[PDB]
Formats: C-alpha cells, structure tokens, sequence
RNA sequence: GACUCGUUCAUACUACAGUGGAUACACCAGAUCCCAUCAGAACUCUGAAGUUAAGCACUGUAAGGCUUGGCUAGUACUGAGGUGGGAGACCGCUCGGGAACACCAGGUGAUGAGUCAG
RNA sequence: GCAGAUGUCCAAAGACAAGCUCAAAGAGAACAGAAAUCUCUUGUAGACUAAAAGGGGAAAAGCUUGUUUGAUUUCUAUUUUCAGAACAAGUAGAAAACGUGAAAGCGUGGCCUAUCGAUCCUUUAUAUUUGCAAAAUGACGUAAAUUACUUACUACUGUGCAUAUAGAGGUGUCUGAAAAGUUACCACAGGGAUAACUGGCUUGUGGCUGCCAAGCGCUCCUAGCGACGUAGCUUUUUGAUCCUUCGAUGUCGGCUCUUCCUAUCAUUGGGACGCAGAAGUCUCAAAGUGUCGGAUUGUUCACCCGCUAAUAGGGAACGUGA
RNA sequence: AUCCGACUGUUUAAUUAAAACAUAGCAUUGUGAAAAGCCACAACUGGUAUUAACACAAUGUGAUUUCUGCCCAGUGCUUUGAAUGUCAACUUGAUGAAAUUCAAUCAAGCGCAGGUAAACGGCGGGAGUAACUAUGACUCUCUUAAGGUAGCCAAAUGCCUC
RNA sequence: CCUAUUAGCUGGUUAUUUUCGAAAGAUCUCUCAGGAUCGCUGGAGUUGAUUAAUAUAAUUUUACCAGGUAGAGAUAAUGAUUAGAGGACAGGGCCUUGACCUAUUCUCAAACUCCCAAUAGGUAAAAAGGGCGAAAUAACUCAAUUUGUAUUUCACUCAUAUUAAAUAAAAUAACUCCAAGUGGGCCAUUUUUGGUAAGCAGAACUGGCGAUGAGGGAUGCUCCUAACGCUUGGAUAAGGUGCCUAAAUAUUCGCUCAUGAGAUCCCAUAAAAGGUGUUGGUUCAUAUGAACUAGCCCUGAAAAUGGAUGGCGCUAAAGCGGA
RNA sequence: ACGGACCAAGGAGUCUAGCAAAUGUGCAAGUGUAUAUGAUUCUUUAAACAUUUUACGCAUAAUUAAUGUAAUAUGUCCAUUGUAGAUUUGUGCCCCACUUUGCAUACAAUACCGGUAAGCAA
RNA sequence: GGGUAAUUGGCGCAGUUGGUUAGCGCGCGGGUCUCAUAAUCCCGAGGUCGUGAGUUCGAUCCUCACAUUACCCA
C-alpha cells in the first residue's frame, strides 16, 4: 500500500496552538568547563573577599557580643 | 537524501564578487566584551573555526572567549519552542553587531540631556516621537507653477 | 600505506619523556580453551540441540582496521589506531 | 619637499606620452669575511665614482575600466482583496512596495601616527 | 525525480618554515617537426590542489627545498541528524611532553563538504588498583630469644581464572535475527489501503471533422486531391489511474429479442463534377423502410463463394447464463 | 481414413473412464544363509521362508518387426590400497609440582587412480566456394565430451503460422 | 483432554447533563493495517496577577543586519547560439578556399551570474538593569601587588506624575505531575515536480473538511455569508425581486432575432478559421470608396432510455452590460 | 458498501500480585504489629480486644567491579555564600518609597564523601 | 585457521654446505649421403625479505603467490 512519504501541514498551527515557548532566561550561566586558569583565580578572589567579609564580621560579632 | 555539513551553500558560502582573497588584516582587531551583542557572518577564506549552515546572518551575545575561539549564545527555533544553544566560532567570521547601537545612542543622548533638563527642572516626552500626523499650515505657491496633468493616449 | 618502523613519540606510561617506540602490527592471536565463554559454550552444546547461537555469517564489509602496537624500548607497551586500508607494511623502500 | 609604519582596499587600476632629482627613495661598484646559487641575475655583506634613463611622485588621453548622480521606469515584477474580465493561456481594478541592463552628466582620491630636510 | 559519487588512497598527498609562481598565447634560437630544450613578452587562474561535484586558494591552500611525526596521552564546553538519544563526524578549549621557525604563532591527520558500526563473546595491552568467601605459597625477609604454639617491623606474594580501563575481531537489511523453493490438492483471519470485469474521470494510441495551399490533376491550385504544418469531437479499440464492490454484481462467444443514435450503404428530392449518354465521384435535407445464405475457425476480428438494392457504422453493466 | 493405446482387465463411491495404470515381453542390479540380501521391531524377536540363482528383493520400458548412434568432463554409484594428502576417541611420549600445553599413528569417509550411460543427463558457432541463377558436394576457421547418428514432423511436440 | 491455546485482523462494547477538547507530523522499528517516542489534549496541584504594570504578543514602527527567487542580461565570466563589416598561417590557379583577429547582430540556460525586488527572517528599544568615582580581593593577565580585567561594598543618580516607541479581555500566565486518543488523510486560492492529461501521482505558506449544523449556489463532505444555550421584536450579510418562491412585470441608459439564441465562480466543455448580419470606433482617400478595430449574433457545432439556464416560459425581457 | 423479519429475557474494561502517581487519614525519625502468643470473648464471635526494657521489612548515607571507604570541623548549641523572593519590626488603624528579618523555591557559587584521572609518594 | 606439495631455463624436472645440473625450445659449426647426433652455447633473484654457519637455493623464519581436506560460538 503507497504511503505517503512526507508533509508539514498543519505543523506551524500546532506550534502556535500552545504558543511559541521562551527559554526561561536565568540570570547566571555556569561556568563548569569555560576558559579554565581565568576562574580558577577567579574562585580564588571570591574565598578571598568571602574570608575578609566574614572575619570582620566575626570582629565584629565578638566586639558588640562582648 | 543528503544533509551534510555545508550543503546548500554554493552561493550563500560563496564571497561576493571582487571580495576574494584572506579576510581583511584589521578585524583581528576588534575588542570584545562578556555581555556585548554580536552578527555572526560565515567567511569562507578561513576554514576551520568555521560556522554551521543555518547560523549564517544571525546574532548573539558573547558569553566564551578563549585564545582564538567566541562562544555565542542564540535563539535557534524548532518547532513548538525556542531553546539557547552555544556555537563556538572564530574571530575571522565572528563580527561585531550593530543591533545595540541605536540604543546606545539614544541612552548617551539622554545622559547628555535629561541632565540639564532636571537642573532646569523640566519635563519631556523623552519616549521616541514616531512622527504620526503632520500639523497644519499655510504655505504658497504662485500660479506660474502649477503643471496640470491629464491621462495618456495610446500607442 | 608504508609506515616507518621505528618512531619518536611519547610514552603514556611509567615514563613522561618522547623516546623511541618499535611498531609493530597486531595480530589477533589464537583463542583460549580454558577462556569463559569457550568453556559456557561448550556446557551448553553438550546434549542434543545443536547450534544455540548466531553465526555471524553475513561478511559485508571487504577490509579490518589496522592497529599498530608501539614497543617503549625503556619498557611495556601501548596500542595504536589507524584507519583502515588493503595494503600495509613494515619500512618498505622509500 | 621627502621618507617610515598604517587605514580606507580600484575615484587608489591599467595602457600610452610629458614633467620632477641636494638629503629622499633608486639605479649603480664589488665579492675578503656573514651569506646563495648553474649563475654576486636574485639573496646577503661592504661602498657611494656616475646617474632622472628607469622605478617612484605629479600631470595629460572626446583613454578602457571604476565610482557616484539623472534616466531607463512607476516599465518589467510582486503582498493582500475580488460571485473581476477572459473557453483557456492570461489581462484589469483597490490598498500596497518596487528593479535591473543599456544611455547621459561629474570625478580619478581621502587619510592617521612619526621623522628628516629647508 | 533529475546530474553523479562513496564503503578507498597517502611517511607523504601529514606539520611547520623558507624560496618561487601556474595554464595559455605569441617571439626567437643545431639536429628538431603540430608537438621535445632554453630564454623573452603578456598573463586575477583560464592550470594545480588523491578521488565525483560544489566552494576556497597567489610573496599560497599551488610548485621546489629544508627539518620533522601533534596521524600522541587524558579530560570538558558544545554543532550537525534530532527524541535536541546516541554513535559518528566535526568546532572551541584545558592538563601534559614535544616538532617547527628567530619569534609572533601553528600542529589533536588530509584546504571544507562523504569515506563508516551497539550489547554479549573473544583477543591483546596497561595498571604503589582486587578477589577466587575459615586459612597461607617473597619468606622464616629482617631485628632479638631458646630446643617453644616466643616478640616487634616489612609496597613489592603460587599456576589458572574474573574483573577495571583502553583499542581491535562485525553485525552493508548498515540503531545490529544465525536461514532455500513450491503448492494446478491446499487451510485460515482479513483487505476494495490492493490486481483481474464493467462503471468513472483523461484521449497518449484508434477513429472522425476541420483550417492553411507547395505541388498533382495535358496548360488548369481547390472538379477530385492535397504533402510540409496547425485547430477540435469521440468513448465504438487499446491505453493511463485505482474513486465504487474481494461477509461474491455469475467474467468470452454464438442463438433469440426490442429499441435507440447518424458520422447515409441502398431507397426519397435536390446541388455540383475534369458528365455526350450510360456508369460513377463529392455533397445538402433526411432514421420512414431495409441491411442476406454458406465453407474454415471458439471465436470477436478475418478471408473467401453467391445472390443482392445494399449487403452502413455503433450503444444499451463489452445488452441479454434464476 | 489419421493420431493414441498392442488386446481382455482396473481406477478418481457424489462433476473427469482416458491417451492414465497393470498386464505378458525386454533388460539391469544386489544376494551363496543364518557373521548374507530386502524389510519390521523400544529390546527380545520376526516376515520373505513349509524359501535356495529356472529363487528372493528393487527397478525402468511396455505385444510382435527393425533398431536401441556418440560422451565418464558434471553429479552420482562402485573397485585396489602399509607408498599415500586429510581426518575422532583412545593411547604413548615430552615439559611441568599439577591442572595444563605439545608432537605420533595401520579407523572409516573424502581426496588420489580407475570402471560404468537400458545411472541421472548432454549432443556446436562462424565464414568462402561450382559454362546460366540459386544452393553448397567441398576449403578454412573458433570451440566443447561428443557436437543430433538411424529415423520423423507445422504430429496432442513449429512461436514466424492462417 | 492439553485449552477458555495464540491471533499486530473483522464485528460488537448498555443512563443523562454540563465543562474543556484533538491528530492524521517528525525519529527508530524483519516496520508500512502495528508499536515506543516526543508534538497536539484533559485532569490535578503549586509559584506569580489581581496595583489599567512588568514578564508576555503568529502585531506594527525606529534603527541595524543576512540572502541571490522572480525580473534583467548575452558586448560581464561559462556554455551555447545566427549573420554579415573590416584585417596580417595552411591549400591550389595577383585570384580563390578557409582558419584566425577587431568592433557590431538574432535568440537562450532547473544543475550561468557584474545587478537586484515584495513577500518571508533575525536582533535591540533601561531597574535581579545601567551610567558616573572611590575602597578592598586575586594564585589571572600586562613590563606593571598596581598595568588592567572580573568580583564585593560604598558613593551619586538614570523618563517612572502615561509608564526609555505604538497597541494590547497582556497573569485565561509560568511550572511540575498523571493519563487517553492520535500516529492511513483530503479539498480549496496561490507556487510548483512527473506525466499529454486526469476527480492522477508528489510537495509548499494559509484556511477549511474531517470533528459542523444555520441562509444561499435547484440539487452537492470542502463554494459564498456565517459558526449554533431557550424565546420575543428590530434591522441586515451573502443572494434574489414573472410564477413556482417571501420580495420591483420598479426606474433609467444602450445592444441582441437566434429554422437547435442567452441567462452566477468553483459548476458540469468548445477552438483554429470565418460572416456584404448588426452596433460603435480608428486610419486613409475625393456623403461616398477601401483597410482595419471590438460588442452581440450566425457558421464551424455529431451519440445512443425521452431532457432540461431547475421547470414553466421569457423578445417595449423575465436576455446581455451598467446606473 | 456490510448486519439487522419481529418480540421478551440473558450479554461484555472484572479479579488478583506488584509498582508508581493523585487524593484523604494516623503517626512521625520512626513506622507496620507477622507468623504467633492470653482471655470467666467463645449464638451472632471465621471479630474485636491485648503484646515484660533490639524479630524483621521499608527509612534514616552514599558510592566503587572489589578487598572496602564513608559528608565542613571544634573555631561555636555559629546551624556554607550569593541574586531575587513570602512574610516581619519601624520611618515618612487603611497605599507607595526608605532600613530590618530572607520562608519555600528558582538560578548559581562554594566547600565535603566515595570513584576515576594527574602530581607526589615509605 | 590448521596441514602439506608446488612454483629453478622457455617446456617440464628432481637434487641438497666445498656444486646451478640435464631431456626438450633456440644458434651455428661439424657430421654418414637426407634425416640422428658428439659437443660449444642462448636459457637460472633455485617464487620474496631477513636470519642461522671456516663453507648455502639448501639450515631457521615470516610476506603473498596454487589446490582436495576441516572448524566454521571468527
């Protein structure tokens, strides 16, 4: 029995049917295998930035907790 | 029956007329920055490093920039949905777009304006005009000027 | 395809230094008797039934890939691929 | 006037004539050493006796080409509508958008950074 | 559908660097010619680039030379087919040690687009990684101690076997069953998704009617014709399709019987003719009347004998099996 | 009168009575007996057989007449094998601490060398040539195993064919 | 008896109403009548809106992009392809044959392109953001622990009162989970492949049919108007106004004699060629001759049950084309 | 195109095991009381009731073939860090802008455990 | 795959450490009349490469080149 072999009717309706959906668009992308050696000082900095925040933090937790 | 990489492109792969030869010695130049929009555009003068079929003439941000490879992000569609997808490409085809600088125009006009205005205090239709209807006036035209017209015969 | 005998290339074990390696090509080597499947197999053919197993008996594609082994002349060994091709040997005239 | 490094990558090109030589580039003298060949022709090295003849710079050609503008022409063409016309092929109308080739006119560049010379 | 091609080939046809610039045409020079070597002039590819085709390529991606093997180990982000699975093929990187040039860089095979393959099983390599279910196999090795069931410290621990990682052995029906025919003795479930018969829509072929007029017709284009070309009707042949029925529409032909159509064979009345008359040819109005007996053959179709006035062409589910 | 079948006979109960079968004749093969043939049987055992080559079993063709031409390359079937290629178990021997791994051969069969076509079957293609013409008695040629012999015919076997 | 064997296949598969409501693609399949898969749908539940915003939009605009289809060409390349004008290697008797060269000429290319549309395509149009300086951090980079890069915290503040263009019954959103059907399609305007053509075979953007009736086309699965809760009035769409058949023998302006007139797209055929029929024009010649030109009409025009603009019939139309 | 001359009765998505999801309920780092045990229960009672100070299943911790190994790390009963984000306390008993807390979740970043690489390696 | 012979003159042939040899195919001479034929000589990677040994085609060894066998978890 002749099949037929191919069509796209009625396609782009039942895409537009539901809508045309969006990516969500989150704000950060990972980073888990781009450009290495730049974020690898980069997660450095971070640890670094993070370590003095908090200390002073605790300094001044203990400071004002006596 | 055949759907390999570079099909269909023998005229849209091809470079213009009289526009031969290696891709001009100073778009190695350009400066790019994480967050800036780009065209992408397929050279054929390079080779490897190169773009896919349906790439070819859309646009992007860039988000991966290696020694000599760009990451571009873009919106590829497929049938009922819209979904990122990141192409790797080189700096000889990759190009710097102008899609953003209207925008960025218009944003330094407004720093250069608003400013004063708010020292002014005044306010203003800072939204873009889109010239809709004209206003009405009055104008001349002497009678020495003016060329009727009435439709042709035939020949 | 003629390929020189004895290269200088890096060694991917117990040693990190680009010296001299011999080529040779692999062969398959004659099966084991004592080996698992060969003794499985012989269980299951015991008794009546005859075959209990496919032959892979279509023989399509007319060549076999190429496989050069790489002898570390400090020691030990490592494999090689090339693509496939009819006709190979070993430092045939220039 | 001159050069060096660039951009623009033919208005910057090409053919033919004329003009310009203090440093300028350049032709030019040579091959012991660095250096290369079949050949000091090329390349490399050392020089400045002679030099606008040539390249290079400028100008000229009812020069070809190139490049703008006009015209080709609202023509060819085409989106939407039509219980429009035509046996059909095709051709109108409303709302719309809009060519090219050939032809004519004008032109043969602009330019950044740095230096020498007076 | 169309024009083709692939299941290979290559230590260089791979990598890099450097130098040079190809075909062709003209001009010239012993043998020497259309072609043989050299040199000159012009020369944006008209050659060359493994293959078919399509792109790209000029101080090169081509030609010559030089040094070389990055055609290497391991791992990510991803693009094409897309389920946005994979493999595959790529693209961009990273951690290594290299080659190349002076460096900048470039190198993860072939300037780009095709050149290829799961599970399980087998085999070969790698491994300060393991077991072979109460135990051990260097080795009693080393330090002390005595005639013993002595004590501390050991990375190098029997054959064979299974694993872990990595390639390879092919599944071309190529996302992967190990596989010869026949039923005219047949059986079953189904199919008008699907043949053979009408019916249908189309008219290529068949038949029929035209248009134009070079020539034929003693001269004379149209009495009768009419090539070379061109426009239509037909469903009476064969075609093309498979829209209707395979829970059955009784499929050839002959016998018999009725009507209908006209593109008239004869008969009616005319017209024309290259018509003396006769005979005959073309043709307009015309379906009222008529279109036969036989031999051969299953025939339709066909060919003969004979009379005829003439022995015209067709349909009706190829008319007609209660 | 022709074709078929030699005749009498038998057969598709209920679509086919024949040209189908069988028969007499012709010819082949196996078989010397209980250690054989053909066959049945799970094993014991049995039929042929109360049998003995003028017999038993399996075959093709089908009175009588005259014939029954050629090929053992193909496939079958069969005959000889201590020279013999290949080839199992077992056994022997070697190494090994043992499993193990290795070599050797006087099994049959296949191969080697024969025979057999009333075993299955097969039986050519091109050119040139003779006082008219046409053909080809013959010559050359490619090739197979031989290349359709005696005979016969648009036969119930010839499409072209009416 | 195993056995109520198996069956990708045929037939059947029982009460209402309401709400929502499809597909006949695409990948793989010893697959082509099946199946798994996403795609389309329902149900459930959650986060965000309820503040004429922000996300969002089969939308347009402003800016900026990319293409090589029609079209246009042959002198712009390649391949064709027709004739001459002119001009300095070979053949024979200044002469001839050609080839060859310069500029012209006739016509082309789904697998030609110096050029290039409309359609269709893409991106940006400001707050989880940006602009403008300091202070820290790093093992990254740079000659630069201070060159920068990226990050954090502070400064300062960028239309926000219409809202960084317009307009938006834009939060009827977004997400997650469970699941059925589906996986043979077809018709239509336009584009287009094969074939002569087909109510054929095969594709393309869109709409329908299927899944759907209502009015009209006499009648019809797809045409036109228009999509449906149950009634009462008004006014319409398409379409009609001689009767059938509800409404104009309505008005007004011209054409038409048919001894086979004509009367709606799909839609149910008609041509090449003609006409001294008639109506109106144009070009020429001295109200006349010719040559053209387009409306209607006539010929061309032949098929079988008896036959159809739907019938009747229709001519100062109830035909044709208008107002 | 196929089944239906007619009537009345019968006539078809059920049951079980296992899993998942949705919903409701109890309990909650525990949960279920299994076989079975005791009782002046012993028509109905083949059901209800009850279960002396680790029985098991499922969960609390994963991962690798595997010998096995096993989640910050003792500065502190803070309980990792960001961007938004529901609430919340207040300034200008009902809006918006200003600081305060930052649920859930969403997108990331960090550490830490097993595994495999790589460097070292007694 | 195993196992074996074969491929060396132009035919075909077998040979093995102190070796390249012939019957035929070819050349001419000479010859016994015309044919045979003594003998010179054309003819040899001893299928290929490498290896073993005072001494090799030979001894060891792999590459493909030819054919019945046997297994086709390949």
């Amino acid at each position: 029995a002749k099949s037929k072999n191919h069509t796209n009717h009625n396609q782009n309706r039942k895409a537009h049917k539901n809508g045309i959906k969006k990516p969500k668009k989150h704000k950060f992308m990972s980073r888990k295998g781009l450009d290495p050696n730049f974020f690898r000082n980069q997660k450095y900095c971070l640890k670094g930035i993070q370590k003095k925040k908090k200390e002073l933090k605790l300094k001044a937790k203990q400071e004002k907790n006596n | 029956k055949s759907r390999g990489k570079r099909s269909g492109t023998r005229y849209k792969f091809s470079k213009k007329f009289r526009k031969h030869g290696e891709c001009t010695a100073n778009k190695y130049l350009e400066k790019l920055n994480y967050g800036d929009y780009v065209d992408i555009v397929c050279d054929s003068t390079q080779q490897k490093g190169m773009p896919f079929n349906y790439y070819h003439g859309k646009t992007g941000k860039i988000f991966h920039i290696t020694k000599r490879g760009v990451g571009v992000l873009v919106n590829k569609r497929v049938k009922h949905r819209i979904e990122q997808k990141k192409v790797c490409v080189r700096i000889e085809h990759v190009r710097k777009s102008r899609c953003n600088e209207d925008f960025l125009l218009r944003k330094i006009k407004n720093a250069e304006l608003i400013k004063e205005a708010k020292l002014k205090n005044e306010h203003i239709n800072i939204k873009r005009k889109t010239e809709g209807p004209k206003p009405a006036a009055m104008i001349k035209v002497p009678p020495s000027k003016i060329i009727t017209i009435e439709p042709l015969p035939f020949y | 395809v003629n390929v020189p005998k004895t290269r200088k290339t890096y060694c991917s074990n117990k040693c990190k230094k680009h010296t001299m390696h011999k080529v040779s090509q692999y062969k398959k080597g004659k099966e084991r008797l004592s080996s698992l499947g060969r003794r499985r197999y012989d269980m299951k053919q015991k008794g009546f039934g005859g075959q209990t197993k496919p032959v892979f008996k279509k023989k399509a594609k007319t060549t076999k890939k190429i496989v050069l082994k790489l002898e570390c002349t400090k020691c030990k060994k490592r494999f090689q691929t090339m693509k496939r091709c009819k006709t190979f040997e070993m430092g045939a005239d220039k």
